[PDB]
């Protein structure tokens, strides 16, 4: 009667009661890291590259405009629906990174320090993770729900709103998590997947840099650049913070995208993709699953643009062609080029990721688009085909860390807040841009031979150190970020921060319709397309709580 | 049950479709009972009683020889069935078990009769041919089409990196017209794939053979009886490398001890079924791959795409490579009982049933390499094992009493149920020999993975039910249940489900002395509630699983807890943890279907012209519902909750005419026609915007039929540029494209322009059996129809646009050879284009079609060698017959596919031609 | 701190078919039986097994193969044999005296 | 028709054995006593920790 319906208990799971336990607390912090390598999928790389197709760095690529149609629409800024499955996707996905970081914190809050000497260091790790999610989430959507109450009960999540805080108070909440991390993270983390203190400082400084170009008006246009914020970018990129955790610029530019040089001194914080590791095919970077070129039979997404390729040209003395670079294509015999081109972009006639036996061609063997999306290939996230680190599951994936913060990113974030403060520190932004620039100048290991073999002419020199105008120094900073971080999916995000998106990519739309048919119907709509729409399924379920962005 | 709502089945007609599955024969035989199945050789179906009862499981409950089971019928011997009644309202079914909500099918197997030693041998053999051959472009049509789509866009039609070279120009009006065309001998630059013109549906299909043999033996003494059935079935499906077989044995027996007081008996069936099944989505692959791809390469190998052809695989390869993935299934089923009669009218009997199945299989991964369609060189094997061990025990007391005027029966008792499942599996990679002989787990060189879990549930159920009849004139019945369940916490375990029913046999009221033309006429009315607990064995709980990452996952997103926290790059075991799979609900209770049913029976001249009609109001409340989480809740926010409700009203009518004619011919009719409306009343808010049950997540399904859908409206196609400019501003519209309606007249076509465009319900379904019997010869036809049903065509995306598909250059149906252009303006089909700029894939009225039909589900013709000739062979029964199943279909002119009963991608329903006999001593 | 579980499964599927003919005859003095026939046998075996290590809860309830954090191993093979056998045997008895 | 159960708790602690058993045998004599048809059949679930 009663002995009978209590006998059958659940198998192979841990229950709501038990997961609190201290025995499991460190399982939850790992599980919370895991989802960064195991929660994305081929259309939702926590690289946000699917969504960086909007930019002038690249096209989506693939079979054609119906191979991922919702991402075409983002690429031309026409046709985007708020129902679109992809936007609901990334929105749901990043909030489930958060639940892991939050469940860990709900258990870690109950721990006692005298018997768990790490307690706070572990809380900081989890909080850092939590900011990473909100940050990217904020980048995608602007008007996001802050989930920072780890002891909040399930039914409390319907009474949440993405307008509880204001667009700046929302940015400050992301900083509150990164700030805490700075205070309590170790100086050096020996378990390299855990962020160290300089990583929290880096992401914190990144958060302020995005918080300072303010949009306190009701639309997405800029309402000034907050002085007090930029002064916090410089604080938490102080060379002394970074030197305590040993980070710096790699000797040769290419190391940040090779698997032998994983976890370098420029890898400030990086997702630890792994192989031969207990899992089914391995914790490979499935997110880049589609960007492998046709030479593996699929799929040919994430193709760099003729805009970006020409962006690597330089003039007689080795400086970019700010005005004219994009008026005739790069031709290797006669133009001067930044080495960084042959680290970012695998072009026809050249080796595929430094393997002189895979030569790339305007061919069924490399591009899937029959010419539509061009014939360029992304090199950063792809690897040598003979790598021990590549493996075909359902797509071709590898063990190559995605670096969330390259140390070059902190030097350019520092040089940026310097140039915006305009307080006579401009000669230091230039020294910063010059570090990034003359490393690139001599990043010819793995491509040393490219002159005699192909006639390429590397010319890249650092800028003379005068007291540049705020704006004239700005374009040299903007150009350095364009060539340093090509195809790493934080380009379009650069522009929406600057309030420049509608202008440069609508201009990219018409220069690049010559090179890529798809951009012929394209139109970026000011105060609308700077941000993905908040997903309609979320809005409609919140009962008027959640609020759309200006434009829909 | 004389007060219920009970469709009875003529089990004789059942075998005249030669189905393996008895339920597949009942298709359309019973009003209100929608039986639905594809053409696959196991005959497996799904039953739906009275619309769509609830939001979780709608599968009915079978009670075979007193034992419950919710699965099978296609796993058992349909040939040793003797009785089948479907019980449709809450009252008649409510007492047969704790799971009646979705209807209750009583099934009674054969057994020996007092004083008889009969024996029957039945034996059949059929051929099955592919009916619904979907017409897809050949290598030259695919050439004409691609030229059109290329020019319609004004780019050079020779810029195809395929083997095509064109010869074209402009006519008088300056329109693109095509003259001739030339094609390469080889599809790729290295000349390793010949260009071909294959008919992939001719290739992947064969002529199936079906085959059945049953042997029944009986024996009946006064002190007990016994039965013994033997039987085999073998169906080679119409898809190559798919088959099914069943071996079956049943032994039933009873013993009458201690005069005829103490009785002891047992039913028991034994079954080994075995199958290799069609792979997931081969029909869609066969639609997609161009004719130009050859079955085989220049060398021996299988053909695939090379150079510039689409990302689609070899359908003859996949069907071969999967030819060895055979499960084999052993299901023991039966009961045992004791029955005591301490004094006349009072019986104490208790049954004990056993339903145990095990299912072994080895699934083989071989390396493939058709064209650019690689696998690397993966080899692996997975040895899966599964167990379901169900058992039931009950005990029953019954006193019947006839006062003199009156009659009355009483029953009380209790029932116990416990399913205990498990399943485990060993997977290993790398094999130096790729045969099922070498490919065992000890022969592996590579990595392995282990998998396996278990679960179960126990059921307790106290019940009573009581009857009465004044004097064959006025009939009452009442039932009261108290059902508990393992799935719920202590605070909601047991609910209480009472039911009432009435009946008035108006003909025995000799106030109808007069009317002689009318033998019976009976008015009955039901009200009852039936509990539903058919939910996850883990619904109550908050589920944290450790999920390392060890399982296959597509495109990523394994949601694994393991992570290289050390930066190792792996090589060794990683630290891991726990993810959340769900969130608890302490307060889940039963869901309750309440069914109210009214009906009348009747019987007219000589008891020819018989039938019955019924009207129900079926309502499920406190519906148990897998309630999606809120977005910001994130991972594993699903939880079970009793939020939701749904109703189901309708009419069920069966009516048949018997009579002989004086010239030897006998003719017997048996039609039936149902209808019903289904509406969702309430629903939690996440389930609403989920669209899970209807809204496509644009609108909410509350107020509409379960599965209703929302989309745009296809006002034809733009025919000239001024219909575009005067239309609402619509992104990507031009002369050629589909015009979409402006439903809020805001002057722009955006996503707000969608309304309810699909309702899956039929405006009435029906079926009719005709029997003719003239001078030994017997002929039977069973028709079945469904008029009113809407149908969402996903094939139309492949037959009406060069680019309503995610990847370029797929094969496309034949229809687009008839698309619009300047040159051909008498067509609905929008002009070919290479790019879907008008998003013609969006949910349109374009894809909603009249899927109504009437099929000749079966036709049979036989001869019965008269007893004079057969009985010198010393035989009671000698009959030869021959049948056709699904021989012919009739459908709407505005339906573009082949089989409207299966428009898209499921296993084609084939046409069977059958031969057989019935020896019977 | 080893924990692990191994889920083993084994199958033996043996079957036999034979057919027999027998004529017995009582002459009057004598008696005699004759039998001929054939028999077929086929055993087909198999056995397979999944093994996994590491369990955060050490009960038969938690300790299934999906709950494992550690390394796994798979095992399993099959084998069999078929038998054919033609036979006869014949009897006699003079008169309950000599058999 | 045979039904039967056995349960032996061994003399070593944490060792036992059980057996559930069912047998149904039956013959039929058809066509006077010429044609005969029959079946024997036993069903068993044994379970042990050794
Ligand atoms: O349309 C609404 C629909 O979108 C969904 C699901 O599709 O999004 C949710 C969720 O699903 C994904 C991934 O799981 O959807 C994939 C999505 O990505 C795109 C572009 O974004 O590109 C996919 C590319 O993959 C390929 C690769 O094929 C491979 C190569 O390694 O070759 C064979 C052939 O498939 C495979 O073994 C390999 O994967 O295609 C896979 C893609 O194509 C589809 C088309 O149905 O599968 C092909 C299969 O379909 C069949 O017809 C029937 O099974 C067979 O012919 C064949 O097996 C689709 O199921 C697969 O996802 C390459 O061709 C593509 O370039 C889009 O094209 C694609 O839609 C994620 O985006 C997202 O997170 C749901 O919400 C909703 O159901
Ligand atoms: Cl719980
Ligand atoms: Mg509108």
């Amino acid at each position: 009667c009663d002995d009978f319906l209590d006998r059958q208990v659940p198998q192979g799971i841990v229950t709501g009661d038990q997961i609190a336990s201290p025995e499991y607390v460190d399982n939850l912090v790992i599980s919370a890291y895991a989802i960064w390598a195991t929660g994305d999928d081929i259309n939702s790389s926590f690289s946000l590259w699917n969504y960086d197709v909007r930019s002038d760095d690249c096209y989506k690529g693939g079979s054609g405009t119906e191979d991922g149609g919702v991402f075409n629409a983002l690429e031309i800024s026409k046709g985007i629906n708020t129902t679109d499955w992809n936007i609901n996707d990334i929105w749901k996905r990043l909030y489930q990174c958060i639940t892991r970081a939050n469940t860990a914190l709900q258990s870690l809050d109950q721990m006692d320090e005298k018997t768990y000497p790490l307690k706070n260091q572990r809380i900081a790790e989890m909080r850092f993770l939590r900011g990473h999610a909100h940050f990217m989430l904020k980048q995608l959507f602007k008007k996001i729900v802050i989930v920072n109450d780890e002891n909040m009960e399930p039914d409390a999540y319907n009474e949440l709103s993405n307008t509880t805080y204001t667009n700046d108070e929302q940015w400050q909440k992301i900083a509150d998590d990164f700030q805490f991390a700075y205070d309590n993270l170790p100086e050096v983390q020996i378990e390299k997947g855990r962020p160290a203190q300089a990583a929290a400082a880096a992401y914190l400084a990144k958060t302020y840099l995005y918080k300072a170009y303010r949009q306190d008006g009701a639309d997405n246009a800029l309402t000034g650049i907050n002085e007090e914020d930029l002064k916090q970018v410089v604080k938490y990129t102080d060379p002394l913070i970074m030197a305590k955790g040993g980070y710096g610029l790699e000797t040769d530019y290419s190391m940040n995208f090779l698997p032998q040089y994983e976890n370098g001194a420029e890898s400030v914080w990086a997702i630890q993709y792994s192989i031969n590791d207990g899992t089914y095919n391995g914790n490979l970077n499935w997110g880049m699953g589609l960007t492998t070129p046709q030479i593996l039979g699929c799929c040919d997404f994430h193709k760099p643009s003729q805009n970006l390729v020409n962006a690597f040209k330089t003039d007689s003395q080795g400086k970019p062609l700010f005005s004219t670079y994009d008026n005739e294509n790069y031709e290797v015999a006669t133009d001067n080029v930044d080495p960084r081109l042959f680290h970012t972009v695998g072009m026809p006639g050249f080796p595929y990721k430094y393997n002189e036996g895979y030569i790339i061609q305007k061919n069924d063997d490399w591009s899937r688009s029959k010419g539509l999306y061009g014939y360029y290939v992304s090199l950063k996230e792809n690897v040598d085909p003979d790598c021990d680190c590549l493996k075909k599951g359902s797509y071709w994936a590898s063990s190559l860390n995605h670096i969330v913060i390259r140390y070059a990113d902190v030097l350019l974030m520092r040089a940026e807040a310097l140039i915006q403060l305009n307080d006579g520190r401009i000669t230091d932004a230039i020294s910063l841009i010059n570090e990034v620039r003359s490393r690139a100048a001599g990043s010819t290991m793995l491509i040393f031979n490219y002159k005699e073999d192909y006639g390429v002419n590397f010319k890249v020199t650092p800028y003379d150190l005068k007291a540049y105008a705020q704006d004239e120094a700005m374009k040299m900073l903007k150009w350095e970020r364009r060539v340093e971080f090509g195809m790493e999916s934080s380009r379009f995000f650069d522009l929406v921060r600057w309030g420049e998106a509608k202008d440069v990519i609508n201009a990219y739309y018409v220069t690049e319709a010559s090179r890529c048919s798809i951009y012929k119907n394209a139109g970026f709509t000011e105060n609308k397309n700077e941000y993905l729409p908040v997903p309609f399924e979320q809005i409609s379920a919140s009962n008027g709580n959640y609020t759309q962005n200006f434009g829909w | 049950d004389l007060t219920g709502a009970v469709s009875v089945v003529k089990v004789d007609e059942i075998q005249k479709q030669g189905e393996n599955n008895p339920v597949k024969a009942l298709q359309g035989r019973v009003p209100g009972m929608n039986i639905t199945a594809d053409g696959n050789p196991s005959g497996s179906a799904t039953v739906r009683i009275r619309g769509i009862g609830t939001l979780n499981n709608n599968d009915p409950l079978y009670i075979i020889d007193g034992v419950p089971t919710k699965a099978g019928m296609h796993e058992l011997n349909g040939n040793d069935i003797e009785s089948i009644q479907v019980l449709k309202d809450a009252a008649s079914a409510s007492i047969y078990g704790s799971r009646a909500a979705n209807g209750v099918i009583i099934i009674t197997t054969k057994q020996g009769k007092k004083g008889q030693i009969k024996i029957n041998f039945d034996a059949s053999v059929s051929a099955s041919m592919y009916q619904s051959k979907m017409n897809v472009l050949n290598t030259e049509q695919y050439g004409r089409a691609m030229w059109q789509a290329y020019v319609n866009d004004g780019e050079n039609p020779n810029g195809n990196a395929l083997g095509y070279a064109y010869n074209w120009g402009y006519n008088a009006d300056g329109n693109p017209v095509l003259y001739g065309m030339t094609l390469s001998k080889y599809l790729d630059s290295k000349n390793t794939m010949p260009v071909a013109d294959t008919d992939w549906f001719d290739e992947i299909t064969r002529t199936g053979v079906i085959q059945q043999y049953n042997l029944s033996v009986s024996n009946g003494s006064e002190k007990g009886s016994s039965f013994f059935s033997l039987g085999y079935y073998k169906n080679l499906g119409v898809i190559k490398d798919t088959d099914f077989d069943r071996f079956s044995a049943r032994m039933n027996s009873d013993y009458k001890l201690i005069d005829d007081i103490l009785t002891i008996g047992q039913h028991f069936t034994l079954n080994r079924t075995s199958e290799v099944q069609a792979p997931g989505g081969i029909i869609e692959t066969a639609l997609d791959i161009p004719s130009a791809i050859p079955v085989y390469a220049s060398d021996g190998s299988w053909g695939g795409p090379v150079g510039g052809w689409p990302d689609r695989r070899n359908p003859r390869a996949v069907l071969e490579y999967n030819k060895d993935n055979r499960y084999t299934y052993w299901r023991m089923f039966g009961d045992a009982y004791v029955n005591l009669t301490p004094f006349k009218g009072f019986n104490l009997r208790s049954t004990f049933g056993l339903d145990y199945a095990n299912k072994q299989a080895r699934y083989f991964t071989y390396p493939y390499q058709e064209g650019t369609q690689t696998n690397n060189g993966k080899s692996a094997v997975e040895a899966k094992q599964e167990h379901w061990t169900k058992w039931m025990w009950n005990a029953i007391a019954t006193y019947q009493l006839e006062v003199g005027k009156h009659r009355g029966d009483v029953m009380i008792g209790m029932e116990l149920n416990r399913e205990d499942d498990s399943h485990f599996s060993g997977y290993k990679e790398d094999f130096s020999i790729l045969t099922p002989d070498y490919m065992w787990p000890d022969a592996g060189s590579g990595t392995a993975q282990a998998y396996g879990a278990g679960e179960g549930y126990s059921l307790v159920s106290f019940f009573g039910k009581m009857n009465y009849s004044y004097a064959d004139r006025y009939l009452l019945s009442l039932t009261l249940r108290r059902d508990g369940s393992s799935r719920f916490g202590k605070n909601h375990r047991y609910a209480t489900f009472p039911s009432v029913s009435l009946g008035w046999r108006i003909t025995q009221e000799n106030f109808m002395k007069e009317l002689t033309w009318l033998d019976d006429l009976k008015l009955r009315a039901s009200w009852g509630q039936t509990g539903n607990q058919e939910i996850s064995n883990l619904a109550r709980y908050t589920i944290y699983a450790p999920n390392y990452g060890t399982t296959d996952s597509f495109g990523g997103q394994s949601y694994g807890t393991a992570y290289d926290i050390t930066g190792s790059n792996g090589g060794g075991v990683l630290p891991s943890g726990f993810k959340r799979n769900q969130i608890g609900n302490d307060n889940i209770k039963w869901e309750t279907t309440t069914q109210t049913n009214v009906g009348i029976d009747f019987s007219l001249f000589k008891q020819s012209l018989y039938g019955s009609l019924e009207y129900y109001y079926k309502k499920a409340t406190d519906i148990l519902t897998e309630m999606a989480g809120v977005g910001v809740l994130g991972e594993g926010g699903s939880r079970w909750i009793n939020s939701g409700a749904m109703k189901n009203q309708g009419f069920e009518f069966n009516l048949g005419y018997r009579n002989k004619t004086a010239f030897g011919l006998t003719y017997d009719l048996n039609g039936n026609i149902s209808t019903y409306r289904n509406e969702i009343l309430e629903l939690p808010e996440t389930v609403a915007a989920n669209g899970k049950f209807g809204g496509n997540g644009v609108k909410s399904v509350v107020g509409h039929t379960y599965g209703a859908q929302v989309g745009y409206i296809a006002d034809g196609i733009f025919k000239s540029q001024d219909e575009v400019d005067n239309h609402a501003t619509q992104e990507g519209a031009a002369v050629g494209r589909i015009r979409y309606r402006d439903i809020d007249h805001n002057g722009v076509i955006d996503e707000r322009d969608q309304n309810w465009i699909y309702d899956p319900t039929p405006s009435f379904s029906y079926g009719l059996n005709i029997y003719l019997e003239y001078k030994n010869f017997d002929l039977t036809m069973f028709w079945q129809g469904v008029q009113g049903v809407d149908i969402i065509s996903d094939v139309k995306k492949k037959s009406d646009f060069w680019s309503a598909s995610n990847v370029g250059f797929l094969n496309k149906g034949t229809r687009l050879l008839n698309a619009w252009s300047p040159t051909n303006p008498n067509s609905d089909i929008p002009a070919l284009t290479r790019s879907d700029t008008n998003n013609e894939q969006r949910v349109s009225t374009y894809f909603v079609e009249n899927g109504s039909f009437l099929k000749l589900r079966n036709i049979q013709l036989g001869y019965t060698v008269p007893a004079v000739i057969s009985k010198k062979m010393r035989m009671d029964r000698l009959r030869f017959y021959c049948s056709a199943q699904n021989l012919l279909t009739i459908k709407s002119k505005n339906f573009t596919g082949e089989d409207p009963e299966n428009p898209n991608f499921s296993y084609p329903i084939p046409v069977n031609i059958t031969f057989g006999l019935n020896i019977g001593f």
